[PDB]
């Protein structure tokens, strides 16, 4: 099998820039590299096949060199809808393999999450049935961790997170997480905490609130 | 122009079976090859197999091989791609493409749009809403967030909206994830405090599957 | 005969824990080892052949490996349907043989037996016949010990046991014990008494009752 | 598509001899091995024997040979095993495998649902349901636990019920032991100090070998 390596997942370049992509190959690949593109569509066209340098049918704008075991993509005028996951691979033996892809993303200075906490609601606590939700909003890079605390520790189970791609007008990351209990297991506590570690402060951001506070 | 246009049963219990058609127009079906390319919702490309629709037969990938089958009709300018077994890890995006071989070897030059598969249990069950409101009293002084929780539905899609649409900046709709074989999302909204509550802020989530439309209000307290 | 040996008799892991079961042949098996699930039902189902590494049909979050006389099967992210008994086997010399197998069960919080006696129904006496039956329900870890005592003594014959597989919903266990003796025998004593020691206390969480308070 | 039925539980007296079936559905029957596990409640797997469907078959494992015998029936996609001069030991489950071969190795793909048996001397037995009242609230306050006590039956299974299942939160039935040649089972249930003797609280069992159906009511005193 042949590995198809890419550094770098996520990329980040200014619109205008000249970005490059690289990719390595496990042995020498004989000049069988192609490169496809795929918008957030999840739609996936083809760039530049045959070790880069072949044109298919898209703008002059994308080329590719390289040889032996390391190929890169360009992109000469970075375009905002050029904003999508990269992905090259190999045609000189079988099975077909494809690097691990990159996504690019947009400039952005560092940012720091607004964090929210939402206790459960009179509704939902009276279905019998109980959701802590905490939000992160709008913070660069998109690195970061979250975790809970329940009267003052521990947490694990029952965690559900979802992160949003890069914002369309602002180049930031949303993150959400829920933590979900039983009425009965969360009325045993009174305090609940959101911790967010980002690196943009030593100091984790903290946000709780006393059940007996609303 | 050539196009390969893809469909089939996208909705299956596991352990069941599934025939996905990708229909190749724009060229003699039998001047070239197919390939069925795999991605999980986790990104990265998987490469099943090749079916060679004139020189006829195939060739698979480890690991697809012996649970996947790769035919085709000539007759109707037809692939087919069938998987076995089906178990979750399966759930995923396939597309198909066509290989042209130019100087060297082979390299995939046209894509089907890939037809989504999700291997479930699940019955189509509507989504609960809940509102998500600051909580402890103590805003955040300046501006306001507010949420909607979405709970408990299946399948997919879901459609949110704040304020019928008036309200679009400062919204953050997140992806749904999976809880227990059914899925949860949530939707967060943020507006100055002069606003809320003196100014009405809701959330009109639909799930169709469900014929369900639902608007609940933001209101304070819990 | 080939022996063959796993690593243990049961295993303990969390729902996304990545676990390991190792195999060990007595001679060189050549990587001709195979690997199979028993269901917490019987129900028995193939999972990887050929030196685990190949496979049926099964979820690729399953895998193996080893060789020569080592080897091991590894899930990865632990789902709940997975928690069953894992078997290895050669089918390299006749006899085949099997080992001892691997009982998955979930990690979880110490909990201490709720424990209750109960005196021989009128019913059953009416049939010459008297059981003392003792439950001790949700507790874990498993181990468990528990003595019968009349009058306070021994009551080593006449006892007979019964253990729960881990409940599904929480992750605890459950036993039942039940003194049987003849309504003659039973008229004799007094008090009768039903002692569980569980680490989890020094002090056993004894119960009892007297036949002439009832 | 491809799967072996292996046929009823075997009640049978110690001494006799039983002869259970597998049958094969979804391939050529003939072109795969039939193999023999043997699982006594002492959950370790055995292996028995093997069998060649299309030849004069037959190789056992040094000990259950002598006193099995494997067979066959071409015309009837079917495998057979023989026990004989049957006792305590040989009581446990009988699973059939085929066998598949991948390079140099021989493994078990297909396993068919096994059998049961029972090697005892016992007649049908209809079960006695006794009550298990509680008779301290000491041993765990604020919360009450009864029973059901199900003794003297054969063979199995039982099914317990709680209010005909209205009742199914808290309630534990533990897997029968063989008493005196018979089988003795119980089960508990937990509800809260309020609900008993207030409100009803009945065990439904039933014995299908018996044509049985018992319900009692859990009363005070003893």
């Amino acid at each position: 099998d042949i590995q198809m390596t890419q550094t770098t997942s996520s990329l980040s370049a200014s619109l205008g820039d000249r970005v490059t992509i690289s990719c390595r190959a496990s042995q020498d690949i004989s000049n069988y590299l192609n490169w496809y593109q795929q918008k957030p569509d999840g739609t996936v066209k083809l760039l530049i096949y045959y070790t880069s340098r072949l044109h298919s049918g898209v703008p002059s704008r994308f080329s590719g060199s390289g040889s032996g075991t390391d190929y890169s993509l360009t992109i000469s005028n970075l375009e905002q809808e050029d904003i999508a996951t990269y992905f090259c691979q190999q045609g000189n033996t079988l099975p077909r393999t494809f690097g691990g892809g990159t996504k690019l993303e947009i400039k952005r200075a560092d940012a720091a999450p607004t964090v929210s906490i939402f206790p459960p609601s009179s509704e939902q606590l009276t279905s019998g049935g109980a959701s802590v939700v905490c939000f992160l909003n709008n913070f660069y890079p998109k690195d970061i961790n979250v975790k809970w605390k329940i009267d003052g520790s521990e947490r694990q189970n029952g965690v559900l997170n979802s992160w949003t791609d890069q914002d369309s007008k602002d180049s930031t990351y949303s993150m959400s997480s829920t933590l979900t209990l039983t009425k009965d297991e969360y009325e045993r506590h009174n305090s609940y905490t959101c911790e967010a570690t980002h690196k943009t402060s030593t100091s984790p951001i903290v946000k709780s609130f006393n059940r007996n506070e609303c | 122009e050539v196009q390969l246009q893809q469909s089939g049963a996208e909705l299956v219990r596991a352990g069941s079976s599934v025939k996905m058609s990708c229909k190749a127009s724009g060229y003699t079906f039998t001047s070239y090859g197919i390939n069925w390319v795999k991605q999980r919702p986790g990104q990265g490309l998987e490469w099943i197999g090749y079916i060679n629709p004139g020189n006829g037969y195939t060739k698979y990938n480890e690991k697809f091989k012996g649970k996947t089958t790769l035919t085709v009709d000539k007759s109707s300018s037809t692939a087919y791609m069938q998987l076995r077994s089906l178990t979750s890890e399966d759930s995923a995006v396939y597309f198909c493409a066509r290989s042209v071989y130019y100087g060297g070897s082979y390299y995939f030059d046209y894509w089907g749009q890939g037809t989504t598969l999700t291997v479930s249990s699940a019955k189509t069950t509507p989504p609960s809403v809940y509102p998500l409101a600051p909580g402890s009293a103590a805003q955040t002084n300046s501006m306001v967030t507010l949420g909607c929780l979405v709970k408990g539905y299946f399948p997919e899609p879901v459609t949110v909206t704040w304020n019928s649409g008036s309200l679009s900046s400062g919204v953050h709709t997140f992806p749904a994830v999976l809880q227990s074989d059914l899925y949860t999302l949530s939707s967060s909204v943020t507006v100055p405090s002069s606003p809320r509550p003196s100014e009405t802020v809701t959330c009109n989530v639909a799930h169709p599957a469900s014929s369900t439309k639902v608007d609940k209000k933001i209101v304070p307290r819990d």
